[PDB]
C-alpha cells in the first residue's frame, strides 16, 4: 500500500511552505523537489513505526506527522485530499506492523 | 587568523559528531529531570583519575538557538545570571567570536577554589539542505596562556563544555510572519571538567546535581526575558 503525490511542506523559516513530492512506503514517508528527482538522492524521510498523524483542526488543509520532536507538517489541497492522505499514512503503518 | 583556528575546527567538529547524539544510553544516568530540561551524568575513570562528564538537553520555547548562544557566550551579561564566578576578564580576543577567559570560581566550602583558563567561541553551523536545521555552538575548552600562568591560591580545572542549540520552527496561523509562539530551541549541553584536586566524590557529584540544573533553568529563563518582545534574531 504505497502513493505518492505533490503536498506543500513546511520547509525552514525563510521558505515556510513549499510544494513537495511525498512518497509513502517501507513504512516511512520520503519527500523529494518533485516527481522527476526521485532517482536523485532523498530530502528527507521519516519512519512511521512510532509517528503521530495529527490532524490541524484550524486548518483543515493541514495534517502534522510527529515522531517525537522530529515533526513534518502538510497541506493537502483540500480536506478531502487530506483525508485519504491520512488514510494511507495510517493503514500503511498498520499493515507493516 | 588567530593560532588556535585548527584548534577550535577540531573542538567545534567533535562537538557536532559525537555531543549531539542522543542517550551510550544506559551508560547516561539520569540524575535530574524537570520539565524539558533532563540532566544526564556518567562515571568515567581514565589515566589514574576519575571523572564525571556531564551532559543534559532542554527545550526552551520563545528563542532561537543563534539567541541563546550569544547571551551564553556574552561576557557583557554573564553577571546577569552566572552565579558560580567570583570574578573573570578576558585575557585575549583572538577574533569577533574568539577569546581566552580567565575566571576564578567561588570556594565550594571547603573545597580549595578553582580558576580555569578557557578560549571561547561562538560559531554557526550551516545547514547542507533545508530539511536540517541551522545550529549555533559556543565551545568553551581550556588552553594556556603566559598571562594566566598557574597559581597557588587556586587549582586550575581543566573543562571541555559545549552547548549546541537548534531552532524548530511550527507553522504560522495562516499566512502570518513568524512570531515567538512558534520557535523552540532544541538545546545540548555538555561539560568534562576535571577539578584538578582531590575532593571526596560524594560532595563533587551532589555539588553538580545541585549547579548544573540551577543554572541552565536560570540560564534559558534569562534569555526568555530579554528576548520577550524583541524581533526574532534567527
Amino acid at each position: 500500500v504505497e502513493r505518492c503525490g505533490v503536498l506543500s511542506k513546511w520547509t525552514n523559516y525563510i521558505h515556510g511552505w513549499q510544494d513537495r513530492w511525498v512518497v509513502l512506503k517501507n513504512n516511512a514517508l520520503s519527500y523529494y523537489k518533485s516527481e522527476d528527482e526521485t532517482e536523485y538522492g532523498c530530502r528527507g524521510s521519516i519512519c512511521l513505526s512510532k509517528a503521530v498523524i495529527t490532524p490541524h483542526d484550524f486548518d483543515e488543509c493541514r495534517f502534522d506527522i510527529s515522531v517525537n520532536d522530529s515533526v513534518w507538517y502538510l497541506r493537502a489541497q483540500d480536506p478531502d485530499h487530506r483525508q485519504q492522505w491520512i488514510d494511507a499514512i495510517e493503514q500503511h503503518k498498520t499493515e507493516s506492523g | 587568523t588567530h593560532r588556535f583556528v585548527q584548534k577550535v575546527e577540531e573542538m567545534v567538529q567533535n562537538h557536532m559528531t559525537y555531543s549531539l547524539q542522543d542517550v551510550g544510553d544506559a551508560n547516561w544516568q539520569l540524575v535530574v529531570e524537570e520539565g524539558e530540561m533532563k540532566v544526564y551524568r556518567r562515571e568515567v575513570e581514565e589515566n589514574g583519575i576519575v571523572l564525571d562528564p556531564l551532559k543534559a538537553t532542554h527545550a526552551v520555547k520563545g528563542v532561537t538557538g543563534h539567541e541563546v548562544c550569544n547571551y551564553f557566550w556574552n561576557v557583557d551579561v554573564r553577571n546577569d545570571w552566572e552565579t558560580t564566578i567570583e570574578n573573570f576578564h578576558v585575557v585575549e580576543t583572538l577574533a569577533d567570536n574568539a577569546i581566552i577567559i580567565y575566571q576564578t570560581h567561588k570556594r565550594v566550602w571547603p573545597a580549595s577554589q578553582r580558576d580555569v583558563l578557557y578560549l571561547s567561541v561562538i560559531r554557526k553551523i550551516p545547514a547542507l539542505t533545508e530539511n536540517d536545521p541551522e545550529t549555533w555552538i559556543v565551545c568553551n575548552f581550556s588552553v594556556d596562556h603566559d598571562s594566566a600562568p598557574l597559581n597557588n591560591r587556586c587549582v586550575r580545572a581543566k573543562i571541555n563544555v559545549a552547548m549546541i542549540c537548534q531552532t524548530l520552527v511550527s507553522p504560522p496561523e495562516g499566512n502570518q510572519e513568524i512570531s515567538r509562539d512558534n520557535i523552540l530551541c532544541k538545546i545540548t549541553y555538555v561539560a568534562n571538567v576535571n577539578p584538578g584536586g582531590w575532593a571526596p566524590a560524594s560532595v563533587l557529584r551532589a555539588v553538580a546535581k545541585r549547579e548544573y540544573p540551577k543554572f541552565l533553568k536560570r540560564f534559558t529563563s534569562y534569555v526568555q526575558e530579554k528576548t520577550a518582545g524583541k524581533p526574532i534574531l534567527f
